[PDB]
């Protein structure tokens, strides 16, 4: 119960933490946090908002200490996506990862999907999978006023 | 005749010996060298009134060392040794007492310091990090320690509710071994279920307050 409480807790608070990050710190899993997740907010009559691809932008890209303009790409990419409707029923952690990795990319500071996948919580076939379906539409994700170090035409292909 | 017996034929014939003390970084080399039998020469010079002792270590194991006699009649020292045979014996009495120095001063303390720099290396000392450490506490879905216990309740399985006969033949079986038993260990004995087993127990054991350290049940029927 306290475990699904911290997550309903940082959901109001507008600074939510995936269920693997609680569950990370927790000796509940994942599994029993989201059923008393549901029960509590059944219990309390209360709802919390919806996750955004934003929400997770910058505890990610700090955690994997991106600059300040791939952190600023990555949440254009991810808004833009969902806005384009390209990952359909997607989580927005898994598109979030996915645009991290397409802007760590495009960036000079690079990153694997391993390394975003452990500080996300994100298998790399799901990170490639999103990746996967937001790459053809990548200069309209991109930013206009943006700087490139590896040109969009030259991320990579998969 | 035992095994404690020691030979004291150092004793008996009186052998005499020198205890002499040197730097470990001598004696090392020595010990290096052991198989070369040549580690150095020993001098040592008398004269009308006052002898020295000093040592030569090889150039290509150095690639001398004058030492100094102390008294010997403070206190009596003797040299015994254990054989791999399980035999003691006593080698002789110290008949003379001497240490090792260098001849040279100032550049001897150039090699105390890399001894002592070399002596500082397992010297652990806190590191400063310059980036935050992101990989504690990494998101998981569930813990190591829980699915392998999950896995292993969930692959024994729960414990099954054998027939009332062996049950009983179980628990006579255990009554044979001891009078009395904890409900706890009387489970694990059986491998019944604690409601299963406590039914067919309450029938014929009772549960009675002992000196144990723990409630336990008597298996007498009667």
């Amino acid at each position: 119960i306290a475990s699904a409480c911290l997550y309903i807790a940082c959901r109001q608070e507008g600074v939510p933490r995936t269920f693997k990050e609680i569950c990370a710190v927790s000796r509940i899993s994942k599994k029993e946090i989201g059923r008393c997740f549901k029960l509590i907010l059944k219990a309390l009559e209360t709802s919390v908002d919806l996750i955004t691809t934003g929400d997770f932008m910058s505890r990610f890209c700090s955690n994997l200490c991106l600059p300040k303009q791939v952190q600023m790409a990555a949440t254009h990419i991810a808004r833009k996506a969902v806005e384009l409707d390209l990952v359909p029923g997607r989580s927005p952690i898994s598109v979030a990862a996915a645009a991290i990795y397409m802007a760590s990319q495009a960036s000079a500071e690079k990153r694997t999907q391993k390394e975003i996948g452990d500080i996300a919580g994100v298998a790399d076939v799901t990170i490639r999978q999103s990746y996967r379906l937001i790459y053809p539409r990548a200069p309209d994700l991109f930013p206009t006023d943006f700087k490139f170090d590896t040109p969009v035409d030259k991320l990579p292909q998969l | 005749a035992e095994r404690g017996e020691l030979d004291l034929t150092g004793a008996k014939q009186n052998t005499g010996v020198w205890l002499v003390k040197v730097p470990k970084y001598l004696s090392q080399q020595w010990a290096k060298a052991s198989g070369r039998g040549e580690v150095g020469k020993l001098r040592i010079a008398k004269t009308q009134g006052r002898t020295e002792v000093s040592f030569t270590l090889n150039e290509d194991l150095a690639n001398e060392h004058p030492f100094v006699l102390q008294s010997v009649g403070g206190q009596t020292l003797t040299v015994f040794t254990e054989s791999s045979s399980d035999k003691l014996s006593l080698e002789g009495i110290v008949v003379q007492r001497a240490e090792c120095r260098p001849a040279a001063s100032e550049n001897y303390m150039r090699l105390k310091r890399l001894q002592i720099e070399e002596s500082s290396k397992p010297v652990r000392l806190s590191q400063q990090l310059d980036k935050v450490v992101t990989t504690n506490y990494k998101p998981v879905a569930n813990h190591q320690y829980n699915i392998e216990y999950e896995r292993k309740k969930k692959e024994d399985g729960k414990r099954a509710r054998a027939d009332k006969q062996h049950v009983l033949d179980m628990l006579f079986s255990a009554f044979e071994k001891h009078q009395y038993y904890n409900l706890k260990d009387l489970v694990d004995i059986t491998k019944q279920p604690v409601v299963y087993l406590k039914e067919i127990l309450k029938e014929i054991g009772v549960q009675n307050v002992k000196g144990i350290h723990k409630n336990t049940w008597e298996l007498k029927p009667e």
